[PDB]
């Protein structure tokens, strides 16, 4: 997983040599942005369900042709797995929240997914559509706090990169 | 031993309690073992030189020499006789220049290497700060020590695994409400009832639909299964009596865009909770 | 008594003594005019709002019944 | 590889359920305790040489047949290569305590590591020897019972390290065993 | 197959050496709770099989496609071998709990069962959902008085959930 | 350089990748510890040939032997560059305490330094004792502050570890 | 009056000791479960109310002979003194439980109650059962055992404060005796 | 005694209330300070013969007037009586800082002092000056940790401004 831990064992390792003072003050950081990125992912851990939905719908709003016949949303059985699969990447944002890297993001939803969406002919402008309304309604003081904001629409960001 | 401000504190005793740097001497008992070793080697003519362990180095004795120190006698008297210097007089902090050997009252050759105000008697420093002190009256220099003086002689026998290696004992985090309701899954479906499907837990609201079709708890009960024959007319009653009200209304609340509704449909189904009932606290039968 | 005491050996004199306990509220509000027969109303204001809680305190000079206590004759 | 924040994700991965509230104690504790976890890892590695140096000789003192023509750390080669193989080991262990999961010592140094000794010949029983002597070195090291040397840190409890870096060094044991 | 009391002789001859002082009053203790203990195994085999059937029930109506036609739960051979090799499990960890050590666990239990479910193409992460969901009903069960005398049993029911713990780690 | 910045970028520029959310979270920690490391390298500046006149006498008071003839401290040209590389070593630790990593020391120090000390006949005991010497007089309250010592110290015990 | 933290110290005052570590071994733990005794305290605080008329009612059911004409409870103004002694009662009880010591409750509550009792009339038989009808809930709701009332709890062992609340409770009764 | 505990039970009892939850909330701080309070009590417990010592001598070497005949410490005796006092204020503190708050203190050393030291002819400022040399001699790391030291110096001048 890519996060601040295991970037530095794994260059001490390349190196072959110890811990020095870097590392550690490496980690002091890790210490520092828990405080704002653990909230986050609580937070975002307690109302997904509200998300999921929310975000669901815009999907459809922007792209109505979907549900047409001859389209990769035509029954009941294709939205219910768009939004399984949003709730999977929201579900891997909340874990990038906790691990501090996009560790799990570059894994579990990233890695191999234009091949599979390219396949399946899924049009990756809509699975990007949500999580570009996700960032968009989120207010600073409301929602979360400010650096928590900060640390959720850089993973949000992050998530939008990689899929266009 | 009885109090150190009576008559002040000239007596060598009291002297010492009043220097904060070895309480530990006093709250056990190596005052008593020291005084048998400066009369058992004669030493109270010749002029010899003591080293004192500090507070705080008394405090970080490892727990398996602490032990051995407590279960042995003689281990005790050793390390003790093993901080009284006879070798050079009571030399102070400057006639310890260079790296040479000094002899304890008991023990074999200690080995000393002082270079300026960084002495070291072996094992242990010496805190420069507090030390250099003479006593006239039973003539002896006396300084401090960092640590004990623990030779490789006397700790041949102390082992971290005879027993001091480090242990933290684990726990469980469970709840009341959570271990009220598994325990009903414990008994014999004939005598547990409805209780018997009480260890299955929320699932994410998309496991409910078409693909997967997880089961919520509803659905194993006598609930689900009621459509009787028997009717209420529903036009018996005097007008203003009978009462309607929707979940919203809104067109796209009540059905999105897409398919996802929670009041049309069989996509009802599909909500976060509702997986799970607290229909099981009426009975066992 | 119990929460005008300073050290706890002066709550515990009250305690156990009970007439000690009656002579110290008096000599707490002796020295210290807070008794009606010492306090000065300001306006006339202040003295109809004095002269309503005197009314609440005259009431329990008699019975449940209404008839007038021996105590306050 | 994964260290204390990543083990939460795989165990609520096989969930599919999100980490907030009951999940976030532990990883809380971890945070609030951090600076004891590095403040441990930097006396540990500052005295790594001495530590393997006498960990081995203590291994051969007590043992005097390694050394024995014949014996598995006899010529300057194999001595060497034992020095290596305990200062790795340290290393490995070292990594583990910084991480907070014994993770990426199972992966990549006690993958395999057991029948690498028997195809060389090792014995397993020494080297288990100079694994608890490094181990002794290591609690004593933390909580600051050292006898030889004394280090600077505020006062306070870190018997959980201590522990800690006791159940990484049996775990190696073991796997040898 | 050791015991926790074979555990430190096995480690006391290995250094050639007694055992001290404080290992014997670490062991004192452990007979000291002793009762407790026996409690604790008692009330997981007095009921073994209710514990199993409820947690394969909530695993199927969770899981519905093990015993879709198909599925890896399908007909009646399967299912049967997969009723009791969930009551193979509670009786190894049965033992392991009376033994204070899991050394019956590796030895004859999680050896091999990894490639074992791997040659059969069974899936090892609902087995191990199984473990967990027979583990929860295992700690609640264990934590009643139901006529004992009230005390703490939590340094216990945290070595059951360990040994529970280890063996859905081990079958996945 | 070994240091905090150079070990990120090293390994997102081997990686092909822009610098994610652990990287500059990597760099909050330098932002932090900066605090301490700067002032113990200030401290270190100002009074430098303090420490490096008092080194250099304790090396040869525990090896007085370096002056007799046929060793390596005969003449005043002997015990003259013995004191240069002793201050040497001392503004490599200021610079390492800098850059916030062990770079100069690996590179300006440590590498290739043992094929000098043999070839030329350098005892590396007494250019190890000096710095031993050094670490030893280091008072918490008065020298630095609590953590200025911890970041002085473990640069100390780095370039001993290295040296033996 | 005292808690458990000063008991100790008019413990020491009477041999001019230092608190010693000796001492506090039973004042850290003491502290350890501080959480445990706010949580027995607050399910006690909650159903307070509850268990005044549900301890005078029990004796009302076992001795008509209060409610009898005559009787000690045979008037409105005696049955809501009596409810109110059920209540000042419990208000002790749970301070001497909070504090962790019975100092408040037998200087403030108990000290002259028995010739009270004695000069009014008071049945004494009577009051003992209203005060053991009290302590069999409190013993209910600290361990979680009542009836028709669960509350949510973290897991774990509560019968020592389950048996100092007992303690306190015959402390009342061998008072009022 | 006046502590955390004794003050909102009193302040329920004397407006006849069941613990409510700023009662229980009051009692949390308890459980938070006790760990930094509680380590100053040892701490001065097992080192509680030098600074008497320490601190008695200080007295008089403020006020050498006092071993004049006719004076509070003419004889012997007196200064052993003297050092007493000393001793049972450091015992009063080490009290205070057990219980949490000034309770054995103002109960066993403040009330009543300003009578007998005025009918024995104790000077208070003599008190005052054993009680600010240990003040004064706290080094925040050394001693004891930096709030337990907190936790000591406000009980030392609390003594201090009930002195005088
Ligand atoms: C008369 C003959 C008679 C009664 C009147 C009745 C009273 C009684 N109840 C108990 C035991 C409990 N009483 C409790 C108080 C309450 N129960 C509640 O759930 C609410 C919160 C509250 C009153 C509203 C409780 C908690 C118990 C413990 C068990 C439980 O779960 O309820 C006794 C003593 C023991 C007994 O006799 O049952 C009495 C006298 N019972 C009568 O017999
Ligand atoms: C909840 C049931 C899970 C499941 C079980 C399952 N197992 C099999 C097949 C076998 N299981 C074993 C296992 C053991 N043999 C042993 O001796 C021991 C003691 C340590 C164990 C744990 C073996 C040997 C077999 C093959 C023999 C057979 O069962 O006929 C099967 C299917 C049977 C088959 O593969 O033909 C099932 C269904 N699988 C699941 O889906 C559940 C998660
Ligand atoms: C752990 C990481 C993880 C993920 C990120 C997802 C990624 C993912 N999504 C889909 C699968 C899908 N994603 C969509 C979604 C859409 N198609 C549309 O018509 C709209 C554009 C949009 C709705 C939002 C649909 C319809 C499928 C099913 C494709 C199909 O079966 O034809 C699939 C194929 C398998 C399946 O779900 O049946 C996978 C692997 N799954 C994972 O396991
Ligand atoms: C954890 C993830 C998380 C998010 C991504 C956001 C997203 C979000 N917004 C709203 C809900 C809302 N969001 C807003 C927006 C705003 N209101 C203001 O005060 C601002 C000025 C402005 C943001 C710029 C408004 C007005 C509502 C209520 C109406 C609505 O449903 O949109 C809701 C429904 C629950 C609620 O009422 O908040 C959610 C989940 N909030 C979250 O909790
Ligand atoms: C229970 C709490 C507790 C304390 C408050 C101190 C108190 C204390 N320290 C010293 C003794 C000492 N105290 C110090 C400390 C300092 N000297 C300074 O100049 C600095 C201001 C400060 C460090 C920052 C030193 C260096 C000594 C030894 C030499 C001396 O007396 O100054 C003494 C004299 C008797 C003795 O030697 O022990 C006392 C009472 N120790 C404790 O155990
Ligand atoms: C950023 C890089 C970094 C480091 C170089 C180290 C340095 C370090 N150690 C501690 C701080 C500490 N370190 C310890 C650990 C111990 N103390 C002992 O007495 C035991 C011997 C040992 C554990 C067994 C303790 C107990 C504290 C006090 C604060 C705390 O408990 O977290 C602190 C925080 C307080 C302070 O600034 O002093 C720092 C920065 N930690 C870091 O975060
Ligand atoms: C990533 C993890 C990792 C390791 C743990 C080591 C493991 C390891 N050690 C050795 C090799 C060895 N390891 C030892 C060590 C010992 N023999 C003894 O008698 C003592 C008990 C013990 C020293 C304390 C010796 C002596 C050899 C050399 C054997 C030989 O030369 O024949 C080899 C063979 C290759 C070689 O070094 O020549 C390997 C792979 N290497 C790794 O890459
Ligand atoms: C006959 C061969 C023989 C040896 C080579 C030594 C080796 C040795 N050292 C220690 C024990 C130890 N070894 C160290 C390590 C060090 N201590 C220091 O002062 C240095 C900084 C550093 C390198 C020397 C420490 C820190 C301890 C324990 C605590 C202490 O001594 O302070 C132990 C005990 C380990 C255990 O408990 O099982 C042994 C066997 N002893 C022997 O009997
Ligand atoms: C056939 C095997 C067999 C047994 C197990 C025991 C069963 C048993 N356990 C206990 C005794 C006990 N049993 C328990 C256990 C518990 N109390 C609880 O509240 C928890 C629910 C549970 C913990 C899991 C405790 C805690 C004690 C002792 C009471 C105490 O230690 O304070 C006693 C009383 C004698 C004694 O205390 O030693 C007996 C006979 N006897 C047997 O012959
Ligand atoms: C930038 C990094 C940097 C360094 C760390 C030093 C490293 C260094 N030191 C020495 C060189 C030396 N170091 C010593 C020191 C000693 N020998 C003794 O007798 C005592 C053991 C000890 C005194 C402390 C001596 C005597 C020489 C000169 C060797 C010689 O010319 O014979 C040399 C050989 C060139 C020379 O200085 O003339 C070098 C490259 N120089 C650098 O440029
Ligand atoms: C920047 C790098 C740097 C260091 C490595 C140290 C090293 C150091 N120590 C001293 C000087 C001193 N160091 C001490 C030592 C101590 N005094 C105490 O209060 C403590 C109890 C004890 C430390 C454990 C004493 C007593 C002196 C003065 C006597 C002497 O020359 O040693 C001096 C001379 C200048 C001075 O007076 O401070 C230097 C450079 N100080 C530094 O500035
Ligand atoms: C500070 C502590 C404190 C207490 C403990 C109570 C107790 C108490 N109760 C009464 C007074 C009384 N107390 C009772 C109570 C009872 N009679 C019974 O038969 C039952 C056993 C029991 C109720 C459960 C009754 C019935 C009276 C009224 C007597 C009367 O009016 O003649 C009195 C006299 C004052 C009065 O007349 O009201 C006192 C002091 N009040 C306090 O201030
Ligand atoms: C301001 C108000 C205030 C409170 C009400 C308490 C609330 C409270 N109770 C517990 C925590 C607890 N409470 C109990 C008590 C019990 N569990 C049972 O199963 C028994 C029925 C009952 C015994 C009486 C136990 C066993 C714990 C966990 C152990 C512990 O934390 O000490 C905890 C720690 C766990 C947590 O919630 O984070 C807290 C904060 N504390 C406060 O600060
Ligand atoms: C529990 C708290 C407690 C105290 C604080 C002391 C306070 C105190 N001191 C003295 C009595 C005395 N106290 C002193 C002390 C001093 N004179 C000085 O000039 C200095 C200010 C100071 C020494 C440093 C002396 C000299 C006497 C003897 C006076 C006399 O006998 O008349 C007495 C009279 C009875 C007696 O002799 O003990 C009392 C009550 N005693 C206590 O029980």
């Amino acid at each position: 997983m890519k996060s601040v831990i295991t970037t530095v064992v794994s260059a001490a390792d390349a190196a072959g040599r110890f811990p020095s003072n870097s590392d550690l003050e490496s980690i002091q950081g890790n210490i520092q942005r828990s405080a704002a990125r653990l909230e986050a992912a609580e937070k975002l851990a307690g109302n997904h369900e509200a998300v999921v939905k929310e975000a669901g719908d815009a999907c459809f709003a922007k792209y109505a042709y979907l549900k047409n016949p001859g389209e990769a949303g035509e029954n009941q059985e294709k939205i219910n797995k768009c939004y399984r699969d949003v709730d999977h990447y929201m579900r891997l944002v909340n874990y990038c929240l906790v691990v501090g890297g996009t560790g799990p993001l570059d894994e579990w939803g990233i890695a191999g997914a234009r091949e599979v969406y390219r396949t399946l002919n899924l049009p990756t402008s809509a699975y990007v559509a949500s999580i570009a309304y996700t960032r968009d309604r989120l207010c600073v003081p409301r929602d979360m706090s400010a650096q928590a904001g900060v640390e959720f629409s850089a993973y949000l960001d992050y998530l939008i990169n990689a899929l266009s | 031993a009885a109090k150190p401000y009576e008559s002040g504190y000239i007596a060598e005793d009291d002297f010492w309690r009043g220097r904060g740097i070895a309480a530990w001497v006093y709250a056990t008992g190596a005052n008593k073992v020291i005084a048998q070793i400066v009369k058992d080697f004669n030493l109270t003519d010749k002029k010899f030189m003591v080293f004192i362990p500090n507070d705080g180095a008394f405090a970080r004795l490892s727990p398996q020499l602490r032990k051995a120190m407590m279960e042995d006698s003689r281990l005790v008297y050793d390390m003790l006789a093993g901080h009284i210097f006879t070798s050079k007089g009571s030399a102070m902090l400057k006639d310890l220049q260079g790296a040479g050997y000094l002899q304890p009252a008991y023990g074999e050759a200690i080995g000393y290497v002082g270079t300026g105000r960084v002495i070291k008697i072996g094992n242990a420093q010496v805190i420069p700060e507090s030390s250099d002190i003479l006593r006239k009256n039973l003539g002896f220099s006396a300084h401090t020590l960092d640590t004990f003086i623990v030779p490789k002689a006397l700790t041949k026998k102390v082992s971290i695994e005879a027993g001091f290696s480090p242990v933290t004992p684990a726990k469980y985090v469970s709840t009341t409400k959570a271990d009220l309701r598994y325990v009903g899954a414990t008994k014999p479906a004939a005598v547990g009832g409805r209780r018997a499907m009480n260890l299955m837990k929320q699932q994410p609201f998309w496991m409910y639909g078409p693909p997967y079709n997880a089961v919520t708890q509803d659905e194993y009960e006598p609930i689900s299964a009621a459509a009787p024959k028997a009717f209420v007319d529903y036009q018996i009653f005097a007008p203003g009596t009978v009462k309607v009200s929707p979940d919203s209304v809104n067109a796209n609340e009540l059905n999105p865009v897409s398919g996802m509704s929670k009041y049309i449909g069989k996509t009802q189904k599909l909500v976060g909770d509702q997986g799970i009932s607290d229909r099981s606290d009426k009975l066992p039968m | 008594a119990l929460i005008l005491a300073q050290n706890d050996h002066q709550e515990k004199q009250y305690i156990k003594y009970p007439k000690l306990a009656a002579a110290a509220l008096m000599a707490s509000t002796e020295v210290t005019r807070a008794c009606q027969r010492y306090a000065v109303p300001e306006s006339i204001e202040e003295e109809f709002l004095a002269a309503s809680v005197d009314k609440v305190n005259k009431m329990r000079g008699t019975t449940a019944s209404g008839v007038y206590k021996s105590s306050c004759v | 590889m994964l260290d204390a924040f990543s083990r939460v994700v795989v165990n609520s991965d096989a969930k599919a359920a999100y980490v907030g509230g009951s999940d976030l104690q532990a990883l809380k504790s971890f945070i609030a305790d951090g600076n004891k976890r590095l403040d441990a890892v930097n006396s540990i590695v500052s005295n790594a040489s001495c530590m393997v140096s006498d960990a081995v000789s203590g291994m051969i003192c007590e043992n005097p047949g390694l050394i024995s023509p014949g014996g598995n750390c006899y010529t300057n080669r194999r001595m060497a290569a034992c020095l290596r193989d305990g200062e790795i080991i340290l290393r490995y262990v070292s990594y583990a305590l910084l991480a907070g999961d014994a993770s990426v010592l199972e992966d990549r140094c006690l993958n395999g590591l057991k029948e690498t000794y028997i195809a060389l010949g090792v014995p397993t029983n020494s080297s288990i020897r100079a694994v608890s002597i490094m181990k002794a070195q290591a609690v004593a090291f933390i909580t600051n019972t050292a006898t030889e040397r004394k280090m600077s840190f505020a006062a306070g409890d870190c018997t959980s390290l201590a522990s800690e870096v006791a159940s990484y060094f049996d775990r190696v044991g073991a796997a040898i065993s | 197959m050791l015991d926790a009391f074979a555990k430190v002789v096995a480690q006391a001859d290995a250094r050639g050496e007694f055992l001290s002082n404080t290992q014997i009053d670490a062991l004192s203790k452990m007979v000291k709770e002793g009762n407790q203990r026996l409690d604790i195994v008692n009330k997981v085999t007095s009921n073994a099989s209710a514990i199993v059937t409820n947690s394969a029930r909530a695993l199927f109506a969770e899981q519905p496609q093990l015993i879709q036609p198909g599925g890896n739960a399908y007909t009646s051979r399967r299912m049967a071998a997969c009723l009791r090799d969930m009551e193979i499990v509670l009786r190894y960890v049965s033992y392991a709990m009376i033994a204070g050590d899991s050394s019956v666990l590796d030895d004859r239990c999680l050896n091999g069962l990894r490639e074992t479910y791997q040659a059969l193409g069974t899936p090892g992460s609902s087995v191990a959902v199984a473990i967990q969901k027979m583990k929860d009903a295992s700690v609640a069960l264990a934590n009643d008085t139901t006529g004992t005398p009230i005390g703490d049993c939590s340094s216990l029911v945290a070595e059951l959930a360990g040994y529970f713990d280890r063996a859905a780690v081990s079958v996945v």
